[PDB]
């Protein structure tokens, strides 16, 4: 069957260099003339930037000079002046073009960071200039000769020379010459003399140099171009209709700037053509050339010569080059947004009265939205006419066309979206419910996803016209079926502030009241009671009720029997369906309880209960809040009494120190931070006073004297609920309102004692002023941030998309609580929960397999692993994922607005960023364990001491707290010289003394036993005598290496520990024997001659933050003071230190050739000089490179590394975010990796890890036996990572859009799409969600037969 | 405020305020990320296509709305043509290939 | 080659320098760093298993 | 002696540079990606910018033209009498050619048999309908003495014959037509001289030294040919093979002795000639130009705000300089300064007023402009406020209501680019409403009026419907005349006019006629 010519839907797209003849191939004539309209009957010029002969008509189908107006007439040219009679909309397509005189250098080409034309002939750029600019002369092809061929010459070099040799010799000047340049070169024998050239001289910079620009010409000899084309000989004109003449008001007209330089372009050409045929002297046509070279510059990219400015106005005009860019940082077309039909927006407000499927629109709103609906509707039922009727019916809103309208509004949803959109629940589906009114009313328990206030937030509706829309949206978008954060399981859907408020005051207690002690036999009668005013709300009272259990498989089971409650919360139980526990509503409900009520009632009912009961719950929150007559008074405020005290005490504090300052016994930086302390101290005084005068402040009574419970004040019912106020804030209306700081930073030592129920003097004011105004600021400036952070994060991830099912990878990361300080600040069911197993974990009890293998851990699962004691879980992760070009379902996870496991063609990385960036604009000396369990020492080498004790030789030491469930519970790191009073396998209890040491102390100490000899220290030059002045106990302290003496410096000072005999102990089971040396400014402990034991210490050596951390992180970049690592493990050394800096020489025990270092030593050491350390040990301390981690440590290691810290940075402001997202980032951070070995593709080069991956893997098999190279994972920040797409199209949106399109260009890119971005920006289906089927099938008939 | 069908822009066919019958919603980036989360691609396209940028998707999505069809016949928007002509206007030659 | 770890400014980086000799890597780094304004931390020799 | 220390030192005074500058002087270690992206964040923390030979032309040919040595009052007189010298050498060279005033003869045979008129002939020789009648058949008189003398007493009349050709003055036009008749004549002349020594070099093996022996001289006869080749040398044997294609084409290259009436051998010396000349006079006249340089530019400066770009004045200035050489004769007296100074203000002001316009107005119109601007000026402050809009022209000879449209197409449009309030992205040209697209709902009621057309048309009978539709544009192309439906109906005439006058009573009625009712709006 014929392949095809004319036009079916097309695939990806291509870009290249264009001929001359390509570019008449476009051109439909010439444009000869400057002229534009007749300027009287404006018509368009014949052979002018607007015609109708070279481009189109002015009217549809007519011709121009009017002779044939009949539609009929198509095909026919006119013979007066030739226009083929066709809609106008021609005028928007034919193209045109223009011979030029002299030949023009393409602007792109030539000025673009590496110069095109210039690194495909080896010139420089300044020289291609000045031979442009006819400065001077360039030989091409010097044949056999005196001088070569890109050498340049001058006049009188260029005329000697032509005296010598007129023939077998050619040099030329300006465009012309370039283009004779890239004419003349053979890309074919430059190509081998560079591959000869290539195998002889070894040395790094020159063959890297050379394969980096043979390389480049080889591509360029691939990709089908031409030198010859980097040298415009036509220029090709833009369509009229993109450039417009179009009138206006008044008059007066308006065109592009285009038409400007056009128009000079075109006159300065004829100006040349003229000039060639006047035979002008050279001094004037050069001139010409040159201004005719400007002009076509100025056209395609200003502002890279002269920037011209356009006629009558100042301002520069904008070129094509500004017509493709764009403006607003980087944005093309859709990106930064467009307009968009069908869509409307207002101010929101409430309607509790909804449900959490639907939505309140406006009637007139709906009307005119649904407009054409309505049209159609009505004429298809017969009520209207035709069309036309139809209008003049809605127009004159006859009262039939509002029941008319109902029925299109009834299953049609509608989109409803917010100004700051971050995360995808920004954009929500709901159900038209036709409201009087122009405002919008949203569903209050949404509230919280928009991020929407009432305080005059507007919201944008849009509809879903075609029905895989409107299916898209309900199935998809619509507000039921996301119940879920995509940042982590939890509901979305949770109470916010009334109704919590209800619950609370319903699920709360009192201690006495109507109807204490009686019982009722059921939920019916307990309402029953409280609704006549007989039994109080909150009471004490024993009621009859049924729970069930779905325990049984598959099954429900149900029991009954007597529950101790409250009348409240047994009538709230009319609500909570099924399964649940009666205990779920047995408490007092916080924001909390009621929470993980709805979470519970998801994960067992299902998704229709867990809505049912949300809506049920906001009903009953709101209608007891309402009955509750909660409210805010003066009196709700309570002073703590003792306050007064309290603050006078302190003002007796400072002035205790106001008298020191004085009398000179304490200093200015000591008496500033004193006071400060001491103020900063009474704040918690007052503080900690009026929350315990406020909490259980209430004091009543029950048949008796006095009993006190938890306040009914009403501001307090309202932070302890979680309505809304909080500690903090509470502490700001009654006790004093913390201390405030001055701009410079440093805080004021005058506290504000006064709150805001006492009145505030200015002074107070004035400084709280300071405070307010930096805290607006910041807020607004982090917003930005927060923005700029989910920008570079999409832009990372976007086309990543979960393409295969399972690739069957046993591979994964280890987890195991954080176990962070003291107690676990993360557990473990939380980073295990929704996440498949590698591998079949097992029982303490082994044989015995209870999750087998791969199998996504829910609720019941993970409950299992809990019953169990197990502390770890191996589970898949995206990063691991085998998976090429995407990811597996099996691997990234379940979480998502739905319970169930991901599904196939769901868009991760978007949801991944997007749940990143949301929450961040909320972002900014002994060891005693706190709990009882059993001592565990992970990873250290140790020695007992003649006290009996037990000191650490290991720098590199771990103190676990292992129970007797076996559970890891406490984690603490042991330094260097830590006396343990326990050992493995000990017993200890809660608060017992386990570790001790120094911290100003870095203790040396002594494995073995005996006398301590002196060896290489002599007085004056390595070691100084110095006897204390106060006891009489002296050491010779050791004299650093850099102020010793003259031949004092090039010595070793040691302690070198001798037996009875006086010969050398050895380290234990070794042939090394044992000396340990010591550092500078280390003091002594023992002299020469004296005995000592183990554990005895030989001398004793003395010694940011918040959101802009997280980009640092995810940039991955190297901190200021990172900390140095060994690069090799083995022995450290010291040798002879230089120019200021000090060598390192690591000793491997295994090989060979031992590594020197340069290391500062300012910098203080940490590795003992004298003892191994192990690759990845810590030669200093202070932060860690990431690429530090990557190299010394590992893939595995860095990821860890990077999602422990992020999540460091999160969970310290309270917010959840699940590992997966950071783990996807991550995945893309490492990407890249650069080859090592060879075989297959090039040495040195950067390549992605799934390309070389799927060809080494390859080449395992068939091929050669394995020719495959190996190479090395490399860390990519996030924005370096992002720069890195094989779409052209994609890049040429958030990346510089010149380079782009002209690197794209010279190397015959070919963009086969298969992105996100790139068939956004082209407007076709995403391949992916619902387009990803679509985009499957296509990519199956491509490639194939 | 809201809009149906309105008038349009001459250099890009665009929604555009139109004798004080108010232009449509501008969909943003991060619109455009959000329905991208979200599984669905058909939305975003009758967003980005037929309800804005597409001069004959407009209408011909509008006839089928009356006739009680609800469909979307797509095309390029005016937008990519117009790019396709301004970067064709220099010295590059793009073009689309296959079938 | 050699990585030497130059800071200044507000953060540091390490760039390649390449040479015959540790000692020398450290002068051709100085030579080629210092008197920009820029402070030479460290020196490191490439280590790269292969 | 640092490399990086000059690139930040460059980097600090200055304090601010581009990225390609940068890229200039690296490391002599620093090629590759993160080796450069880094060190620019290096400098981008302190002296932070990112983004001989000075470029524009204004300064190089400012320079280039700065070179050349100005002129000597004698000197203009040398490069003149040069000038001189050279031109009407070329003159002769045309007087001396027998179809040159053959040409002239014949074309003034035609002014006289009405086929062409005088002004495309001549100018006028040296000054009349019948002077040049009269003088024309001096001319032609002057010819028929000397077209006798073709058997050593002609090289005596051929000069008179020059002297009365010369003193004609011919039509610019015509006079490089001549030119170029000549020397593609010599181009053919060329074409079978290359022919024919191919068949002998590049062919038939044989020395030009040898060939070009007999070749002068003759080239038309057989001496060199029939008398040739039985020599016994190497290369005459070998001279049988393509003895018929010289020999063949030989004929045309003897023909063009008899279409020229000259020999082959005085062709080429009188086109030889006239190059000689020609070449001289330009390269004098250049010269001149080259000389007279500054002079554009001086003047130039005065226009320089009126909407073109200073080197577009100062090229079109040079082009009127380039005219003032071409007319200028020393023998007249004229200072050549004051002379070239009015050309080339003309040049300039001609130029200004066509290409410094988006819509280009005749230059009556610009005058008359101008002259309105005047006169806006004088009763500026003298009415108070400013002359009404209806009082201009009074003093201006003409009807006065001209003064609206004048006043409107000669504001330039305004640039569609230019930003708009808000000073947001948002610009002039983004507001702009397309008002020649048909509007969504219309084209929908436009589809069903077709359809609904339609159906009120399928109602009437087979003929009636015909008919109606063959009137109208109705489901068929072209609209037919009354006439043409009678002719494709049969039955003709007033018949046809009558049906339809029936056919629309017939949907007159509320009840065919209701459905499309509406449509009427
Ligand atoms: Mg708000
Ligand atoms: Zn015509
Ligand atoms: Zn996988």
């Amino acid at each position: 069957l014929k392949a095809q010519t004319k036009t079916e839907e097309f695939d990806a797209i291509k870009i290249a260099l264009a001929s001359p003849d390509m570019i008449r191939s476009w051109s439909f004539g010439e444009v000869k003339k400057p002229e534009t309209i007749n300027y009287r009957t404006f018509k368009p010029e014949r052979d002018g930037l607007f015609c109708a002969r070279i481009f189109g008509p002015v009217k549809d189908y007519e011709c121009l000079c009017g002779k044939y107006k009949r539609l009929k007439h198509r095909g026919v040219i006119c013979e007066k002046c030739g226009v083929e009679v066709t809609q106008t909309k021609v005028r928007r397509e034919r193209m045109g073009h223009i011979e030029l005189a002299s030949p023009t250098a393409h602007i792109w080409f030539l000025k673009s960071l590496p110069s095109r034309i210039g690194l495909l002939l080896d010139m420089p750029l300044r020289d291609i200039e000045r031979v442009l600019y006819f400065e001077s002369y360039v030989v091409i092809e010097g044949g056999m000769t005196n001088l070569e061929r890109q050498q340049i010459l001058t006049e009188e070099q260029y005329l000697d020379a032509l005296e010598e040799f007129g023939d077998e010799f050619d040099a030329k000047m300006g465009a012309e010459a370039i283009q004779a340049l890239l004419k003349s070169m053979d890309l074919e024998q430059e190509c081998e003399q560079l591959r000869e050239e290539l195998n002889e001289t070894n040395s790094e910079t020159k063959r890297k140099k050379l394969t980096k620009r043979i390389k480049l010409l080889e591509a360029f000899v691939q990709s089908g171009n031409k030198p010859e084309w980097m040298i415009l000989t036509v220029l090709p004109v833009l369509p009229p209709d993109l450039r417009p003449l179009v009138p206006l008001d008044g008059g007066r007209f308006a065109t592009s700037d285009l038409n400007d330089l056009y128009r000079r372009v075109i006159n300065r050409n004829n100006r040349l053509k003229r000039l060639l045929d006047l035979a002008a002297p050279d001094i004037i046509v050069r001139n010409e050339k040159r201004m005719l070279q400007e002009a076509v510059d100025a056209l395609l990219d200003n502002g890279r010569r002269g920037r011209a400015i356009t006629g009558s106005n100042k301002r520069p005009l904008k070129s094509l080059a500004d017509m493709i860019k764009g403006k607003q940082g980087r944005f093309r077309q859709n990106l930064l947004g467009k307009r968009v039909d069908y869509s409307g927006r207002s101010v929101i407000t409430v309607g509790p009265y909804l449900r959490l499927h639907q939505c309140g629109l406006p009637k007139k709103m709906a009307l005119e939205l649904f407009k054409p609906f309505i049209y159609g509707k009505l004429e298809l039922r017969g009520l209207a006419t035709t069309i036309k009727a139809a209008k003049k019916m809605v127009e004159r809103e006859e009262a039939v066309v509002w029941d008319i309208l109902d029925e299109v509004i009834r299953e049609h949803p509608v989109l409803l979206n917010r100004a700051p959109t971050l995360h995808r629940l920004g954009i929500q589906a709901f159900e038209p419910v036709l409201i009087e009114g122009k405002a919008i009313q949203l569903h209050p328990l949404v509230c919280a996803a928009y991020n929407a206030d009432f305080d005059g937030d507007q919201m944008a509706v849009h509809v879903p016209l075609t029905l895989e829309a409107q299916l898209e949206a309900r199935a998809l978008m619509m507000s039921t079926n996301n119940i879920l954060s995509p940042a982590n399981g939890e509901p979305i859907i949770v109470p916010s502030q009334d109704v919590v408020l209800g619950l609370y005051y319903m699920t709360r207690d009192c201690v006495n009241a109507k109807g204490e002690g009686m019982v009722l036999t059921g939920p019916k009668e307990a309402e029953r009671l409280y609704r006549s005013g007989l039994a109080s709300l909150h009471a004490r009272v024993k009621v009859r009720i049924t729970e069930y259990e779905k325990d049984a498989n598959g099954e429900l089971v149900a029991k009954t029997s007597l529950k101790d409650t409250t009348v409240g919360r047994a009538i709230l139980w009319m609500i909570v369906p099924k399964g649940l526990p009666y205990s779920i509503v047995n408490q007092a409900l916080g924001k909390k309880a009621i929470s993980k009520m709805l979470n519970t009632c998801y994960r067992i009912l299902g998704l229709k209960p867990t809505v049912i009961f949300a809506d049920q719950i906001m009903y009953t929150g709101f209608a007891y809040a309402a009955r509750s007559g909660a409210s805010v008074g003066i009196d709700d405020m309570v002073i703590p009494e003792k306050k007064h005290e309290i603050i006078s005490e302190a003002e007796a504090e400072v002035a205790e120190i106001q008298e020191q300052f004085q009398s000179g016994l304490v200093t200015a930086g000591e008496r500033y931070n004193k006071v400060i302390d001491i103020w900063a101290a009474a704040n918690d005084r007052v503080s900690k006073a009026m929350m315990d005068n406020l909490q259980t402040e209430t004091v009543i009574n029950r048949d008796g004297q006095e009993e006190k419970q938890v306040s009914f004040n009403s501001i307090y019912m309202m932070a302890d609920s979680g309505a809304r106020g909080s500690a903090a804030q509470i502490r700001q209306l009654a006790g004093m309102r913390g201390l405030m700081a001055k701009p410079d930073g440093s805080i004021i030592e005058t506290p504000i004692t006064a709150n805001f129920r006492e009145g505030l003097n200015v002074l107070q004011y004035f400084i709280s002023t300071h405070g307010a105004r930096k805290g607006l600021a910041d807020t607004a400036l982090k917003t930005a941030n927060s923005g700029y952070l989910t920008r570079r994060l999409v832009d990372v991830a976007q086309d990543l998309v979960v393409t295969e099912d399972d690739c069957g990878t046993h591979e994964g990361i280890m987890m195991t609580p954080v176990i962070e300080g003291g107690d676990v600040k993360e557990p473990l069911r939380d980073r295990v929960l929704g996440r498949v197993t590698a591998e079949d974990v097992l029982k303490p009890g082994t044989a015995d397999i209870l999750v087998p293998r791969n199998t996504l851990l829910h609720e019941q699962w993970c409950d299992l692993l809990e019953e169990n004691s197990v502390d770890a879980v191996k589970v898949r992760s995206v990063v691991s994922c085998d998976t090429d070009f995407g990811v597996c379902a099996h691997c990234y996870g379940r979480d998502l607005a739905r319970g169930h496991i991901i599904n196939k063609g769901e868009a991760i990385g978007v949801i991944a960023a997007q749940s990143i960036g949301e929450p961040g604009t909320q972002l900014t000396s002994s060891i005693q364990v706190k709990n009882k369990g059993s001592i565990k020492l992970s990873n250290v080498k140790s020695v007992v001491n003649s006290s009996g004790k037990l000191v650490i030789t290991s720098r590199n030491t771990e103190l676990k707290l292992i129970d007797e469930f076996g559970r890891t519970k406490e984690s603490y790191k042991v330094p260097y010289g830590a006396v343990l009073a326990k050992g493995d396998g000990e017993q200890v209890a809660g608060g017992e003394t386990v570790a001790n040491w120094d911290p100003h102390t870095m203790p040396v100490i002594t494995e073995v036993s005996g006398f301590v000899r002196f060896t290489d220290m002599i007085d004056g030059q390595t070691i100084t005598r110095q006897t204390d002045e106060l006891t009489g106990l002296s050491s010779l302290v050791v004299l650093d290496s850099a102020e010793r003496t003259a031949g004092g410096k090039d010595l070793r000072p040691a302690l070198k520990i001798v037996d009875a005999q006086g010969n050398d102990v050895l380290i234990p089971g070794t042939d090394m024997p044992a000396q340990y040396f010591l550092p500078g400014k280390a003091i002594v402990q023992l002299e020469d001659g004296v005995q000592i034991s183990s554990g005895d210490t030989l001398a004793r050596i003395p010694q940011t933050g918040g959101l802009p951390r997280v980009a640092d992180l995810f940039e991955a970049r190297r901190p200021k003071e990172p900390a140095i690592l060994a690069e090799i493990s083995g022995i450290v050394s010291f040798g002879k230190e230089t120019k200021g800096k000090r060598r390192l020489v690591i000793t491997p025990v295994d090989g060979s050739d031992p590594y020197e270092e340069m290391i500062p030593k300012w910098r203080q050491l940490n590795v003992f000089e004298g003892e191994r350390v192990e690759r990845g040990d810590v030669i200093s301390d202070g932060p860690e490179a990431p690429h530090d981690i990557l190299r010394l440590r590992g893939v595995h290691a860095v990821t860890r590394y990077i999602v422990n810290e992020v999540q460091d940075v999160y969970r310290l402001q309270g917010v959840k975010i699940n590992d997966k997202h950071i783990e996807v980032i991550v995945r893309q951070m490492l990407r890249k990796a650069t080859i090592v070995n060879a075989g297959s593709s090039d040495f040195l080069e950067g390549e992605q890890v799934e390309y070389s991956r799927v060809k080494i893997a390859n080449r395992e098999l068939e091929a050669n036996g394995k020719v495959g190279a190996t190479y090395s994972r490399d860390l990519l920040g996030i924005t370096k990572a992002s720069l890195a797409t094989e779409s052209f199209i994609s890049a040429a949106s958030f990346q510089e859009t010149t380079r782009v399109l002209t690197e794209a260009a010279v190397a015959g890119k070919r963009d086969e799409l298969r992105g996100l971005k790139e068939n956004v920006i082209v407007g076709r289906l995403i391949p992916a969600g619902t387009g990803y089927a679509y985009h499957q099938d296509r990519m199956r008939r491509r490639a194939a037969g | 405020h809201a809009r149906s069908t309105g008038s349009y822009s001459l250099v890009t066919q665009q929604p555009l305020g139109g004798k004080a019958q108010f232009g449509g919603q501008r969909f943003g980036e991060m619109e455009v990320w959000a329905l991208e989360a979200y599984g669905a691609a058909y939305t975003l396209q009758e967003m980005l296509t037929v309800k804005s940028d597409d001069v004959n998707g407009r209408t011909k999505m509008y006839k089928n709305i009356v006739d009680g069809n609800h469909q979307m016949e797509p095309g390029m928007p005016e937008s990519f043509n117009v790019l396709l002509k301004e970067i064709r206007s220099l010295g590059i030659n793009i073009e689309l290939e296959d079938e | 080659k050699f990585w030497a770890t130059v800071e200044s400014s507000e953060h540091s980086f390490e760039v390649p320098i390449y040479a015959e000799t540790l000692d020398e890597a450290l002068e051709l780094a100085e030579w080629q760093y210092v008197p920009a304004g820029f402070e030479v931390t460290r020196v490191r020799p490439c280590v790269a298993p292969k | 002696q640092s490399q990086l220390k000059l690139l930040v030192t460059r980097g600090k005074e200055q304090g601010y540079l581009t990225y390609a500058e940068v890229n200039d002087h690296l490391p002599e270690d620093i090629v590759d990606s993160d080796q450069i992206e880094d060190i620019i964040q290096m400098i981008n923390d302190m002296g932070i910018q990112v983004m001989g030979r000075t470029t524009d032309p204004v300064r190089m040919y400012m320079r280039e033209m700065g070179t050349v040595e100005l002129l000597t009052r004698e000197g203009e007189i040398d490069i003149a009498k040069r000038i001189e010298d050279g031109i009407n050498q070329v003159q002769c060279s045309v007087a001396e050619y027998p179809e040159a005033i053959t040409y002239l003869l014949e074309q003034y045979d035609r002014v006289e048999a009405e086929e062409a008129r005088l002004s495309d002939l001549i100018t006028g020789f040296v000054d009349d309908p019948e002077l040049a009648r009269e003088k024309f058949a001096e001319l032609r008189a002057q010819y028929v003495v000397t077209r006798d003398t073709i058997k050593a007493t002609a090289q005596e009349e051929i000069l008179k014959l020059s002297e009365v050709f010369k003193q004609f003055r011919l039509v610019p036009k015509q006079f490089d037509y001549l030119v170029n008749s000549m020397r593609v004549m010599m181009d053919r002349v060329r074409t079978q001289e290359r022919l024919i020594m191919k068949l002998c070099v590049e062919q038939c093996k044989m020395p030009k030294k040898n060939f070009i022996t007999l070749f002068t001289g003759n080239e038309t006869s057989d001496t060199w040919f029939n008398a040739a080749i039985a020599m016994n040398k190497p290369w005459s044997e070998k001279l049988h093979d393509v003895s018929e294609e010289v020999h063949r084409a030989l004929q045309k290259l003897q023909q063009i002795e008899e279409e020229t009436g000259l020999t082959i051998e005085q062709v080429k010396d009188i086109n030889r000639r006239m190059s000689i000349g020609e070449a001289k006079a330009r390269r004098a006249k250049k010269e001149m130009v080259e000389a007279n340089l500054r002079l554009v530019i001086s003047i130039a400066k005065k226009y320089t705000n009126r909407g073109l770009q200073f080197l577009d004045l100062i090229q079109e200035g040079n082009i009127g300089l380039m005219k003032a050489v071409d007319k200028f004769e020393y023998r007249r007296g004229y200072k050549f300064s004051t002379y070239a100074t009015w050309w080339i203000r003309q040049a300039i002001t001609r130029s200004i007023a066509d290409q410094a316009r988006t819509i280009r107005i005749p230059v009556h119109m610009i005058e008359t402009i101008n002259k309105l601007n005047r006169i806006s000026r004088q009763m500026l402050q003298e009415m108070g406020r400013e002359p009404t809009p209806e009082e201009l022209a009074e003093r201006m000879l003409m009807p006065e209501d001209k003064i609206r449209k004048v006043l409107k197409i000669a504001k330039e449009p305004i640039s569609m680019e230019t930003p708009i309030g808000d000073d947001e992205d948002s610009h002039l040209g983004d507001f702009i409403e397309d008002t020649t697209l048909e509007l969504p709902l219309d084209s929908a009621t436009t589809e069903s009026l077709r359809a609904a057309t339609h159906d009120v048309l399928a109602g009437l009978t087979a003929r009636e419907a015909k008919v109606l539709r063959m009137r109208f544009g109705i489901d068929m192309n072209t609209d037919y005349t009354l006439e043409e439906v009678g002719k494709q109906f049969d039955v003709t005439r007033e018949r046809i006019r009558q049906i339809e006058a029936k056919a629309l009573r017939k949907l007159r009625h509320p009840s065919r006629s209701e459905v499309l009712r509406s449509f009427l709006d």
